[PDB]
């Protein structure tokens, strides 16, 4: 298990570099998406009033 | 040990295919944003069209 | 559209359309609603599970991320997400409870405004009568 | 005694009861189309159904909040619309009292 | 754009295109049945699929294990017989040696 | 009545019966099996999905322990499969050795019979 654990960590951290670029994009996209849904929600709210 | 076996099995697939799948998924978020921005731009235009009806 | 269920505000696993509102729904949720309520959820018109139109489009849905995940780690992450959902749902309770107070206080001031308008209308009319 | 499934009704019957009906009829007991004698996940499902109850209730809160938040914002804008009405009236009163001062 | 689904092919369409096809053909583009002109969870699914793959793995291992074990089972009773032949032959070779030892 | 799925060897949530084997399968498993295999698990006859006639933390701690419980069985089934393979490899090894010892002794018996025939 300890040999496998060292293997698993090293394999992941290689991959975590590669996928982490795409992860960083995903955080930016999701943050924007909630903000834009807030903009859609606030506008549709306001439209109802107007 | 079997948890590590199942884990290491997952990492094999994830290295090759997960790179491509991340790119495809990140695109899908952009497509959600593109649809949202189109609906937003529809909505913002419609609100301002209403405002021009209000103002006139 | 890349579908979202109207109940969950999120992408369904087993999707269906109500023809009674044209909204998209996650079928086991709305079937549970139908059994408990007997209506469409969005507009309260009557609905049945029979009327529901099935969808069979495949899922592009993606792990978030796979690199962290293992069976102990999934259960660890799931608990945290579970706590986040219960925090989210209780926040809705809190939000709804909050909107009670602010709406009520607003309503008093607008109602009382009508009484002022009424008095001022009298004032204006008396001032016009003075002009006569 | 011996579970067998009918492909027409998709129900599981007890062999003794379903054989008797086929023997006379040759048909399905529910809806009489042709039939012959020859023809941890629970824990996850439970947890799924608990998640289901959370969503349905939360949506109810969503639906009622959005209605009331509209009604709040409407009332706010009504309140704000009233301010414009009072703004008009304040000037109108002031001008009319000024007019009376002219005689 | 528009929300519509064919209830017989269960497929998602944009209302311009599907009404165009139905007007000409009278039928569905994906199965050619008739259609009238008017007509956490990711984690839970993955964890279900984790269970799912292990069960399919478990059957396959059960199938492979039992396949080998059947062949093995026959050999065991024969294994004791195998030692007996060599024992018998060791006695026979001794008997043949003693006949040769005589002279 | 209660049932057992023939892939899981555990109670199905949502069961379906292959008429190619008269026996009960858990639909999501068998369709996924059919996707790779295309065949009936019980006997490797060909099978297709349409033929299949259809029929808090303490909870997660309990779920985790039962998840671990499967993994207990998982190592055991792997290790017994290895052990039966290790037995089979050894048992053939001793059988082949038994043939070679008896061939050695058959050669001994042949030589001794010829030597007695010489007399």
């Amino acid at each position: 298990m300890t040999t496998e654990a060292k293997r698993a960590a090293k394999m992941e951290k290689k991959m975590k570099i590669l996928l982490g670029g795409y992860q960083s994009r995903a955080m930016g996209l999701m943050k924007q998406l909630n903000d834009l849904w807030d903009q859609i929600e606030q506008a549709h709210l306001e439209l109802r009033t107007f | 040990l079997e948890h590590q076996a199942v884990r290491i099995e997952n990492l094999e697939l994830m290295s090759q295919h997960g790179c491509n799948a991340w790119k495809v998924y990140n695109e899908n978020l952009v497509h959600m944003i593109e649809h949202a921005q189109k609906e937003l731009q529809k909505l913002r235009k419609h609100i301002q069209d209403l405002n021009w009806q209000r103002k006139n | 559209m890349s579908l979202i269920c109207s109940i969950s505000n999120e992408v369904p696993e087993h999707p269906c359309v109500s023809p009674v509102s044209n909204h998209v729904y996650e079928r086991r949720l709305i079937e549970k609603y139908i059994a408990e309520n007997g209506t469409d959820p969005i507009n309260n018109q009557p609905l049945s599970e029979e009327q529901l139109i099935d969808i069979k489009v495949a899922h592009p849905i993606r792990p978030k991320p796979p690199s962290a995940t293992s069976i102990p780690a999934i259960l660890k992450a799931l608990q945290d997400e579970w706590d986040a959902v219960m925090l989210h749902s209780f926040t809705l309770r809190q939000q709804l409870q909050t909107t009670r107070q602010e709406l009520s206080h607003a309503l008093y001031q607008h109602d009382a405004a009508c009484r002022v308008i009424a008095r001022l209308t009298k004032e204006v009319t008396a001032a016009r009568e003075a002009l006569a």
